[PDB]
RNA sequence: CCGGGCACUCUAACGGGACUGCCCGCGAAAGCGGGAGGAAGGAGGGGACGACGUCUGGUCAGCAUGGCCCUUACGGCCUGGGCGACACACGUGCUACAAUGCCCACUACAAAGCGAUGCCACCCGGCAACGGGGAGCUAAUCGCAAAAAGGUGGGCCCAGUUCGGAUUGGGGUCUGCAACCCGACCCCAUGAAGCCGGAAUCGCUAGUAAUCGCGGAUCAGCCAUGCCGCGGUGAAUACG
């Protein structure tokens, strides 16, 4: 992107919750364009969070995401023969991106054999404040901050 | 249940369990459990003596397996080997015996690589 | 009630040939089935542009064969006359069955 | 295209197999088309001249 | 009595015949759900009706050929969208803003020579 | 996994030149270029010189090799 | 996988037929 | 399916359509941002097309060509061999290491193409490859042709395992004068490495990437998992 600033693709609201953030999460889950297989996985998970929990799946979702968003991160830079982890605030658009990506990433690290279960648990497990997705989010924030000395390199 | 020579498959569907025999494969396994009428899906642990005996009987008295197979096969390779035969040569030298390239690949029959020295001048790629 | 086939390489050589027939026998036979456009069968040739190596250039050539029908019913007497031997197009070929 | 080798035209193959094509224009044996009896080179050439009826430059 | 449209998507056309009724939908002689057997996408197809509170005042007989299921899903979406305005031009006013009346032009891009498939370019080493 | 079908091929060049050499007993050497030919029963005991592409190689054909081809015994390439 | 000639995909990939993929 | 009808879908020729024309805002203009109507909006998407010139780039082995050189041989013919060697090294790819998966059923939904001594329906024989018989098509009309991914049901239960299909032993089928060197294919047995890959490095900005299958040229057959096209499902991201 050297000329313009690329406008963000606007997604199609969820087939069930009419939410755009859901389509995203689904997309991230999807691999090899198997959007059907993807969608189902998320949904089955929604029904799994619906059981083991009394709270609505949609709301559990929102929360987890919110909990896994990083508000700070270190972006490496060159300064007179040396690379520095420069803490940088994190763009809202990028937060949602990193959050959704991480959940799925962490989710597939889990031990439970069934996909939907892994998403299910990771998701609810996230809204609880725990889970590997949230640990990544924290390690990142710990990374930033911990280099506040190189913060004057605003970037 | 020990069927073929000291062969003990168990705790799995008899069809696959039967697979653990040298000379038996999905094909033959699916056969014996037919010509012997035995739900192939049953676990070896849940088999019945009547069945476990029929299996043994059929399979053992109907095919050349385990020690025998290994022996015959061995005999065969030694055969084309003893006689002049080209395949014999390839078995000797230990190289592929079915018209494959030995310039690259052919690792399965050559084993690990025995790297040496060469020429790193100009794009040798 | 005659069934005629019109194939070719030029799509204007056939239009100036199917109508070369219809209009003529359009005043001596049935009102005809009009000219019907049969789908085309394309023949592609893909060649490496240069004589030696350079297998990444290639140029594409196609030999498309167009088709027609017409089909006039009522094999009238005054029809096989306005037609018969008054041909014009040279890049065309014609088949006839009825 | 050694003249001696363009003897391919020689029906007498002894065994139908041994019979192979060759460019009818350059003798080129290596990439001859059937519908033209021409190799990819000669073919490209004549097509440019317009001497290959119906054959056009395909684009899509 | 009847209302037609067409709708085409990624090279898949569909006949959309609307008629006043319940909500019954015959697609190639099958129930909508009979044809779109468990394809989360399906719902979308009928979205144009829900848009104008219809569905509960209409019925539809659909014929479809060409392409693939999800492409057909969209063809139907456009057919049904056109037929609805065929029954009432005033439907555009609020049916259009949701796009429904636009034909998706994006189609399989051509496979170029030298590439592995349109854009994917061959991998090169020690350059 | 070998296979021809029905008609165990054999260049008659030597066949009708060996099945004949059976009548007057045996013989000593038969140099051939047809390594294509399948070895068969009535060859056992003989000695066929097969051309490997540079030379004709002596091959005492024995029972144990009655089904193989003649080339199989005249190795083409020379290695290490 | 596509390399297993004794499976459906095996046959399809190799564009052949047989026990593991007969012509309907 | 028949009668029947060209509405529709198509098939394929010819036209209409978009012009920053309209409205608002900014300019001095050209234009820029935005809004309407529109299938489409400001080069709508893809292609063909690549200036004067550079690399004494590539090709005397497509062909043409100046000059050299051989002219019972540096010409010509065969039969056989080699181009298919291997301690070893690299490029490009294919198939994988699995549960977002593998297997077996049942059932859907394409587009381009190719086919008269060629596609080959259907039937019988064979586990099958394929044999034998045989209808149809000069092919929008008959055949290749199954679409696969999907969807539905069932099995496997985390294991080098129902993952993976290398290698090897058998027994066969085709093409062909002939498959030892050196063919593809089928069936039984065998069931390797491989648990996601160091340093380093490639592609792609959307119907693109990633995935799934289909056709064609060459061609008897084939070593195509290569090329050249076709359509299905279909992302992520671009501060800068
Ligand atoms: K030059
Ligand atoms: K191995
Ligand atoms: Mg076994
Ligand atoms: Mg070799
Ligand atoms: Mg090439
Ligand atoms: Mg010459
Ligand atoms: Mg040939
Ligand atoms: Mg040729
Ligand atoms: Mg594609
Ligand atoms: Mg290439
Ligand atoms: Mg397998
Ligand atoms: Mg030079
Ligand atoms: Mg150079
Ligand atoms: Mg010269
Ligand atoms: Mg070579
Ligand atoms: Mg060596
Ligand atoms: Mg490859
Ligand atoms: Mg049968
Ligand atoms: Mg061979
Ligand atoms: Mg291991
Ligand atoms: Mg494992
Ligand atoms: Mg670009
Ligand atoms: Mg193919
Ligand atoms: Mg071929
Ligand atoms: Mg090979
Ligand atoms: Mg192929
Ligand atoms: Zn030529």
């Amino acid at each position: 992107a050297r000329r313009r600033r690329a406008e963000v693709r606007q997604l199609q609201p969820d087939l069930v919750y009419g939410d755009v953030l859901v389509t995203a999460f689904i997309n991230k889950i999807m691999r090899d364009g198997k959007k059907n297989l993807a969608a189902r996985i998320f949904y089955d998970a929604c029904k799994i969070i619906q059981e083991k929990t009394g709270q609505e799946p949609l709301k559990v979702f929102k929360q987890a995401v919110e909990n896994v968003k990083p508000r700070m991160e270190v972006r490496s830079r060159r300064v007179g023969g040396a690379n520095y982890q420069v803490p940088m605030e994190v763009s809202p658009r990028r937060q949602q991106s990193l959050a959704l990506r991480w959940l799925v990433q962490a989710a597939n690290q889990r031990p439970e054999r069934r996909a939907a279960v892994r998403i299910a648990h990771e998701l609810m497990d996230a809204a609880e404040g725990k889970g590997g997705a949230v640990k990544k989010k924290e390690d990142v924030e710990r990374m930033a901050e911990a280099n506040r000395a190189y913060a004057h390199y605003r970037w | 249940a020990r069927i073929a020579g000291v062969e003990i498959p168990r705790n799995k569907r008899v069809d696959v369990a039967l697979t653990y025999i040298y000379g038996i494969g999905k094909a033959r396994a699916k056969e014996a459990l037919e010509k012997t009428g035995i739900n192939p899906a049953t676990r070896v642990k849940d088999l019945t003596e009547a069945e476990v005996v029929r299996l043994r009987e059929y399979v053992e008295n109907t095919w050349k397996l385990e020690g025998e197979l290994r022996a015959e096969v061995a005999a065969n390779i030694k055969r084309l080997m003893d006689i002049g035969c080209y395949r014999g040569l390839r078995h000797r030298r230990g190289l592929p015996v079915r018209g494959q390239r030995t310039r690259t690949n052919a690792r399965t029959r050559k084993g690990p690589r025995k790297t040496v020295a060469g020429k790193k001048k100009a794009p040798r790629k | 009630k005659i069934r005629i086939k019109l194939r070719g390489f030029d799509h204007k050589t056939l239009d100036a040939s199917a109508q070369k027939i219809v209009e003529a026998a359009r005043r001596s036979g049935a009102q005809v089935s009009g000219p019907i456009p049969l789908p085309t069968r394309v023949r592609r040739f893909t060649v490496i542009r240069g004589p030696f190596k350079h297998k990444d250039s290639r140029e594409h050539f196609e030999l498309r064969t167009h088709n027609r029908l017409v089909d006039i019913i009522n094999p009238n007497r005054k029809t096989i006359e306005q037609l018969m031997t008054l041909d014009l197009p040279t890049g065309v070929e014609i088949e006839i069955k009825t | 295209a050694r003249k001696a080798l363009i003897e391919k035209a020689k029906r007498t193959p002894k065994f139908k197999v041994r019979a192979y094509t060759r460019c009818v224009r350059c003798g080129r044996a290596r990439s001859v088309y059937r519908f033209f009896g021409l190799c990819r080179i000669c073919l490209r050439e004549l097509a440019h001249k317009g001497q290959l009826p119906g054959v056009r430059k395909a684009s899509w | 009595e009847q209302y037609y449209g067409t709708g085409r998507r990624k090279e898949a056309v569909a006949r959309v015949f609307l008629r006043p009724g319940n909500g019954k939908v015959t697609v190639n002689g099958q129930d909508f759900n009979e044809y779109f057997q468990g394809l989360v996408r399906a719902v979308a197809a009928l979205e144009p009706l829900r848009a104008v509170d219809a569905l509960g005042r209409f019925d539809a007989y659909i014929t479809v050929r060409g392409g693939g299921k999800s492409g057909q899903i969209d063809a139907i979406k456009l057919g049904i969208a056109r037929a609805l305005v065929q029954y009432n031009p005033d439907y555009r006013a609020k049916l259009k803003p949701l796009g429904f009346l636009t034909r998706d032009a994006r189609v399989v891009e051509r496979k170029k020579y030298g590439k592995h498939k349109a854009r994917r370019a061959p991998q090169y080493s020690k350059r | 996994p070998r296979s021809l079908k029905k008609g165990v091929f054999v260049d008659d060049h030597l066949l009708e030149k060996v099945l004949e050499l059976n009548a007057k007993g045996e013989k000593r050497l038969i140099k051939t270029w047809s390594r294509r030919s399948t070895i068969v029963p009535e060859m056992v005991g003989h000695t066929i010189a097969v051309y490997n592409g540079k030379q004709h190689v002596p091959v005492y054909i024995t029972e144990n090799m009655v089904g193989h081809k003649l080339g199989e015994f005249a190795p083409t390439r020379t290695y290490r | 996988g596509k390399g297993d000639r004794r499976t459906r995909r095996g046959k399809i990939w190799r564009g052949t037929y047989g026990k593991y993929r007969p012509r309907k």
